[PDB]
């Protein structure tokens, strides 16, 4: 068996949702920001936000909504986790003591059902009579909000429309009414139903179905003064309400997809809209009052306000202040002005909240020779693309290098006092027949620049037609100085060439240090690329020289230096190249029992290959023979997102279901088959999507720092900005910390009353297993924050083993010291 | 001649890697040196000398050399390790069962969740499986181990049945005592949970229905670890075993012994409302508690869901592509 | 695709056994003894008639590729029965076959099994499988005797007498190389033909074509009487050579 310890070094920073209401008091204006597994509660002031409370939940927050049922003084909070844990929460404050109440809770998972494409949707009735959930295709689940439903019991109503895009409860209806957009073979439609709690079924809805735009994406529930709904698409915005129908199709929105909406004026006059290019719009509802005294919707207008970060959620707070919740870039407070500035913008940034964004790749390097080590991450996407230099100093110090294009891979080249960074920027087919970039970015603002002139694929004769307005990716290699972080050089790769892998190394007997990039020829027609290049560059005297190029029949997904040789994975093949005295790559050996070789890692003469669906494979280079040997493979099937070698026997992997596993060689040679079987001995749910595993630690080392019981250091980066650390334990230390977890879980009160053991259970759509071989470091570290009565309750009857003393019951002070040492690993 | 099995050496294949660990030995993918055709070689070890050649392999050799079908896997030949010269008693070299290499297996594709089955894809997939099952059932052979893992699928969209290790002949006239526990618990029929021991070909039909539902939900329908627990899950959806729905349930050994918590009513149509009507009927019949009332393989092929499916259009599934790898 | 398991009578002059100096009578005697050993061992163990026949067919086929002087028959017989049990799903443990083989064989005969009887047998399994070219499925005259008899309609008692007499002839043909000369379907017809002659029954009357004097042609196409007579002659020879007479 194997024993490991995982701790969160930096919490998730990306904003996954945000709502406003009256949650902490019926009087205050609150902003609740949801980051993966984390809830942040703020109070709105005239200058910005006053933080008041932050809690963690044992689950990914999927639905977050505030509502106020009749009889309550203040808003209640509904949350549903991605594993279908539902709860209703209340804020309660006693002087200085702040706690969160679990008013109702339960798990709403169905034994049988098909998870929907557009994900979990949760909505609440304007009269707060029920909670609507769209979890499975063809089913609508209703949790009625009666006082007695403390377990959140619910029923399903059969829904004929199998493929639903979005749904909202409507305002101004005689009965609870849902309005939704759905897709069938004839296109997309908007349709209504009424929800009867008494009959537990749908009844005919207030207004007829209307055919809507093919890419109709979002449903906006208009308030009582107008009523009805608004439907946002790629080209058009439409208003529907019985006999009334409006449509505005302003050319400005066709340019970028609109992803988020919020209401500015409670009466529905003004709504905010944002798009993937970061533009912020105002949608205006122009009113017309008839002599009847009735108020109707006259027309819709769209007005461009300015630019914000690409935003997952928008929420208007008060006055001119809007909170911009960003998942791909830094989140913001911005102020909307009535008068535009001299550039024509009505939006002016107030504050910027650091978001490490998607961490596509990262490397740990000691820049200042401090021995502390600094972490440089490829963070953000598109305009928010950035390099982030992170050091420990008690908070983490983070520096941001704006790139305004997507960073893909990073590697450090000390000989050149610089970094190599792979990047891509979006250009659009223009009237010249070429393409034009939407904005300048790192690859265009380099001091010196170059473009590949390779003739390898120039024979072509394969047609790829271009339509004006279509997007293309332009991939580049950036040379960036390690002190100034100034773009010294940008190399633009071939048209339709995507850069996938990057290394910096010396090969063979060649004393020069090279940047080597693996690329793939990507054409929309191909499901898998059939062409590629391995390119050897030298960065010398401010210029990048093309040294050599090797043509491969596929995509060079991953590369890694292997004892003076170049190990590269091309599609299904893992291939080792030698670097000749003629400065050209030479094929040595190949391996082909791979569906798609996505990730490579090396230790000694051993190699670990991560397949798209075949888990991990342990290979070995046999120098006596000049070929590869399959040592052992993990037959259990998992989808791989990132891998890492822990030691010669333990191997770490990341599943696309946000799960983590560790396999080990069976080390029992009884039968050859046992050795060729990798047994998964560690299973952990984690809750985040790992892209990059990287050996290293950020802790300052003076060579005198007490060696912690934990041994080894692997840092990992994730899509939501969370950075964690994986380390190994001895059997004795694991058993102790594990026994302590079970004691802590009985003591610590969970938000939503979610069992910790369930949260960490390895979980796929198909399987659920109890965690094994992993210690939740964050649970262990919370021991220091629980009250003294609870600490002593935890240590009761807790004895030591396999130590200097074989049985030695610890005290609350003994454990405080142990955990405090464990907090010094990050 | 092509018919002289057991003599050609495994030298004739250049092994690529290991594709899985089987029951009598590991199975390694390999390339034929002479033709280039990819094959998968199942290793059979007689070195154990406990009972000699595994009967599991003997069954697969006997049955698959009889069965010829597009949807049933082909044993191309049997090859051997370099045998010891003129000393059979010292010889302990293994034997290999060469089969065609099918690119992927359904359990693996579903586990990644990358694949997205449409109704038409399922139609093509289910039609082949049922046609293959019908051929085998008409030849009076029972598979007895129907699992997602034992369903191999080329990228082309062709399906083939695979592990005939537990397969045996069925005699309608003479009831024969068989092995109670054969199919994996997740796909095992209810009759065998209660231990019929004298089971019909309908046991394979039950599993294929569990597969049919699985393709629609992207999740095995009945997942449990204990035989009684499976009966409960099956009972919740298909209804509790009772004399009215299963007149002969009382004769089954464990009927009194193994009981669900309640006498649950059948809810299959309700819990599967999302499934298309044509397919939902197929599921209700395939997941019928009483083996005598459970549909046959031919009846599934003469269903509205499958009868008008044309095998000319195989409907290749959405197999994971490079953009599918991209996040 | 599939191998040829049938030879011409003239070919049996050239088995390995013949060419190593064994005369035709001795190889014939050696086959009867080996077949009957397989029959007797399995009957004591309670084995189905198909399992006995399958082992016997393996046995007969084996010594078309090998010599009796280098492969002791009784070891081979035991090995064939051992494999036959697994093929036909009537399995037995090798130790039990040895136990029964020891019970029935004297001390000289059991000396063939050498110092370790189980090992000599289990080892032979490798050669047997390669020799029979892994063609394990075998059909026997029994199933055709019944399939064809079921299509006869008439005096219940005259037909049952025909079947049992023919069934006995099938059991007796397992001691001969007929298994190596003619498909089982022909054997089943030949034994029906023989019993019909002996019981003075006219089988055509019981068929759906009562005026079709060559009654067998509706069961087995392309069989001349030449063949059925050659088979009958060979079966009755066993009775004349021995002391036993036709069952009647
Ligand atoms: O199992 C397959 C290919 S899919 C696969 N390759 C792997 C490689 C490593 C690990 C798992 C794998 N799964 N083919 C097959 C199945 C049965 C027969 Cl008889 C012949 N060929």
């Amino acid at each position: 068996m194997s024993y490991n310890y995982v701790v969160t070094a930096q919490k998730p920073t990306a904003v996954n949702g945000c709502v406003t209401g009256h949650f902490t008091s019926a009087e205050d204006l609150n902003l609740l920001i949801a980051k993966n597994t984390r809830l942040e509660i703020y109070v709105v002031t005239a200058e910005g936000l006053r933080p008041v409370k932050e809690v963690g939940m044992y689950g990914k927050i999927a639905v977050m909504e505030l509502f106020r049922p009749k009889g309550e003084s203040k808003d209640l909070l509904f949350i549903l986790t991605a594993k279908y844990n539902a709860c209703i929460l209340e804020y309660k404050q006693s002087g200085e003591s702040i706690d969160i109440i679990t008013r109702a809770h339960g798990n709403v998972q169905d034994r049988i059902g098909r998870p929907s494409e557009t994900g979990i949707i949760g909505i609440i009735d304007p009269e707060c009579r029920m909670i609507g959930l769209r979890l499975y295709d063809g089913l609508f689940k209703v949790i009625p909000l009666d006082r007695d439903n403390k377990e959140l019991k619910a029923f399903n109503i059969r829904l004929e429309e199998l493929h639903v895009i979005d749904v909202k409860f409507l305002y101004g209806c005689q009965a609870p009414t849902i309005c939704f957009v759905y897709q069938d073979p004839q296109g997309r439609h908007v349709k209504t139903y009424e929800v009867s709690l008494r009959e537990k079924e749908f009844n005919k809805g207030p207004w007829k179905q209307e055919n809507v735009e093919a890419e109709a994406s979002m449903v906006i529930a208009v308030p009582e003064p107008f009523g009805g709904a608004i439907i946002i698409g790629q080209e058009s915005i439409t208003y529907h309400n019985g006999d009334k129908y409006l449509a505005i199709a302003p050319p400005i929105i066709k340019q970028s997809t609109i992803v988020c909406h919020n209401r500015v004026d409670p009466n529905g006059s003004r709504y905010l809209l944002g798009d993937m290019e970061g533009r912020l719009f105002m949608l205006l509802l122009e009113k017309e009052e008839q002599m009847d005294g009735t108020v109707t919707l006259k027309d819709l207008r769209v007005e461009l306000l300015g630019e914000t970060s690409i935003a997952e959620c928008l929420t208007y707070l008060d006055n001119g202040v809007v909170f911009v919740g960003s998942r791909l870039g830094d989140s913001q407070l911005v102020k909307l002005n009535v008068d535009s500035n001299e550039q024509g913008s009505y939006v002016v940034a107030m504050e910027t909240f650091t978001n490490l964004g998607p961490i596509v790749d990262m490397c740990v390097v000691d820049l200042e020779r401090q021995g502390q080590g600094q972490l440089v991450t490829c963070s953000g996407a598109f305009k928010e693309g950035s390099l982030r230099i992170i050091r420990n100093g008690q908070k983490l110090h983070i520096r941001t290098v704006p790139l305004y294009e997507s960073p893909r891979k990073i590697c450090y080249q000390e000989v050149s006092q610089c970094f190599g960074v792979l990047s891509s920027r979006i250009e659009v087919q223009d009237t010249s027949g070429g393409t034009t970039a939407l904005r300048p970015s790192a690859s265009t603002q380099a001091l010196s620049s170059s473009v590949s002139s390779s003739k390898l694929f120039s024979s072509s004769t394969a047609p790829h037609e271009t339509s004006f307005g279509e997007e293309v990716e332009v991939h580049n290699l950036l040379i960036i100085d390690q002190h100034t972080f100034e773009v010294l050089h940008a190399h633009q790769f071939l048209q339709n060439e995507y850069a996938l892998s990057l290394v910096s190394c010396k090969l063979g007997k060649d004393p020069n240090t090279y940047f080597i990039v693996g690329t793939a020829m990507v054409y929309p027609e191909e499901a898998e690329p059939k062409q590629g290049r391995i390119v050897v560059f030298q960065y010398s005297d401010g210029k990048l020289q093309t040294v050599a190029e090797k043509e491969v029949k596929g995509a060079v997904y991953s590369m890694v230096e292997f004892n003076g040789k170049l190990l590269a994975s091309i599609n299904s093949t893992v291939r080792l190249y030698e670097w000749t005295t003629e400065k050209e790559l030479r094929t040595e050996c190949n391996h082909y029992n791979n569906i798609m070789a996505l990730y490579l890692k090396t230790k000694g003469d051993f190699i670990l290959v991560g397949d798209l669906m075949r888990s991990v494979l342990l290979l070995a280079y046999k120098p006596m023979e000049g070929n590869f040997e399959e040592i052992a493979r993990d037959f259990n099937p998992n989808w791989m997102s990132a891998v890492e070698i822990l030691d010669d026997d333990n191997f770490l992997g990341a599943e696309n279901a946000f799960n983590l596993f560790v396999c080990q060689k069976d080390s029992a040679a009884t039968t050859d088959e046992e050795r060729q079987h990798l047994q998964e001995v560690g299973l952990f749910h984690l809750g985040e999507f790992v892209n990059v595993f990287c050996h290293g630690s950020l802790v300052m080392q003076n060579l005198g720092e007490t060696s912690t019981p934990t041994q080894g250091s692997v840092l990992f980066g994730t899509v939501n900005g969370m950075i964690g650390l994986v380390t190994s334990l001895s059997e004795s230390w694991y058993n102790l910390l594990l026994d302590m977890q079970n004691r802590l879980n009985k003591v610590i009160k969970s938000v939503g009353k979610i069992e910790h053991s369930f949260w960490r259970s390895f979980h796929t759509e198909r399987k659920t297993e109890p965690a094994t071989g992993f210690i939740d470091g964050d649970l262990i570290e919370s021991f220091l924050d629980i009250s003294r009565p609870k600490m002593q309750e935890v240590v009761a009857n807790l004895q030591y083993d396999d130590g200097s003393g074989m049985k030695r019951e610890a005290t609350a002070d003994d454990l405080i010291k142990v955990v405090e040492e464990l907090t010094r690993i990050h | 001649t092509e018919s002289d099995w057991g003599k050609r050496c495994v030298d004739k294949f250049d092994i690529i890697g290991i594709i899985g660990e089987g029951t009598y030995g590991q199975v390694y993918k390999a390339k034929d040196k002479d033709t280039g055709e990819l094959v998968a070689l199942k290793k059979v070890r007689l070195d154990n000398e406990k009972e000699g050649f595994p009967i599991t392999a003997i069954r697969e050799i006997k049955i698959l050399r009889q069965l010829i079908h597009r949807s049933v896997v082909n044993m191309k030949e049997i090859v051997t390790d370099k045998q010891d010269a003129l000393d059979f008693k010292k010889d302990k070299g293994a034997f290999y069962l060469v089969f065609e290499y099918m690119d992927h297996d359904l359990m693996g594709l579903l586990e990644s969740g990358l694949v997205h089955f449409s109704e038409d894809h399922i139609k093509s997939f289910m039609k082949q499986l049922m046609e293959g099952l019908e051929y085998c059932h008409k030849k009076n052979f029972l598979h007895r181990d129907i699992k997602c893992s034992n369903i191999l699928l080329n990228n082309s969209g062709q399906i083939k049945l695979a592990d005939f290790g537990l397969a045996r002949l069925y005699n309608s006239e003479e009831s024969r005592p068989y092995t109670n526990k054969v199919i994996t618990l997740w796909y095992r029929p209810p009759e065998l949970l209660l231990g019929e021991e004298r089971y019909t070909p309908a046991i394979d039909v039950w599993s294929c229905g569990c597969i049919l539902g699985e393709l629609f939900t992207k999740k095995p329908i009945f997942q449990a670890n204990l035989e009684l627990a499976q009966l409960e899950l099956i009972s919740r959806l298909c209804g509790s075993p009772c004399p009215a729905v299963w007149p002969d349930v009382i004769r089954l050994p464990y009927f009194n012994t193994m009981k669900p918590k309640k006498q649950y009513r059948r809810r299959l149509r309700e819990e599967f409302s999302f499934i298309p009507s044509a397919a939902l009927d197929l599921l209700d019949h395939m997941l019928t508690l009483d083996p005598s009332k459970r549909c046959t393989a031919e009846q599934t092929l003469q269903s509205d869901f499958l009868k008008d499916v044309e095998l000319s259009k195989m409907a290749p599934p959405d197999l994971p592509h490079w953009q599918d790898c991209h996040e | 695709t599939k191998p040829c398991w049938y030879w011409d009578k003239k070919d049996l002059a050239h088995t390995p056994s013949q060419l190593e100096g064994l005369d035709p009578a001795t190889e014939a005697r050696y086959r009867r003894e080996g077949a009957r050993f397989i029959f007797d061992v399995g009957t004591r163990l309670g084995l189905h008639y198909d399992t006995l026949a399958t082992g016997i067919i393996y046995f007969h086929r084996f010594y078309m590729f090998h010599s009796f002087k280098q492969f002791p028959r009784y070891v081979t017989g035991a090995c064939c029965l051992f494999l036959a049990g697994k093929v036909e799903e009537t399995p037995k443990k090798c130790k039990d076959i040895i136990k029964t083989a020891r019970s029935l064989l004297n001390d000289v005969q059991f000396g063939q099994f050498g110092d370790d009887p189980k090992e000599e047998v289990m080892v032979l399994e490798r050669i047997l499988l390669q020799t029979i070219k892994f063609d394990l499925q075998v059909e026997h005259p029994y199933q055709f005797l019944l399939k064809y008899a079921k299509q006869l309609k008439g005096d219940k008692n005259k037909i049952q007498k025909l079947v049992q007499m023919a069934w006995t002839f099938v059991n007796d043909s397992l001691c001969t190389t007929l298994s190596l000369q003619w498909e089982p379907e022909i054997i089943a017809v030949a034994v029906m033909y023989l019993a019909g002659r002996l019981c003075k029954f006219e089988i055509q009357e019981w068929t759906s074509k009562p005026m079709y004097r060559r009654w067998w042609e509706q069961f087995v196409q392309d069989v001349p009487v030449d063949v059925l007579e050659d088979i009958c002659h060979q079966i009755l020879d066993l009775y004349s050579q021995g002391k036993q007479q036709m069952p009647h």
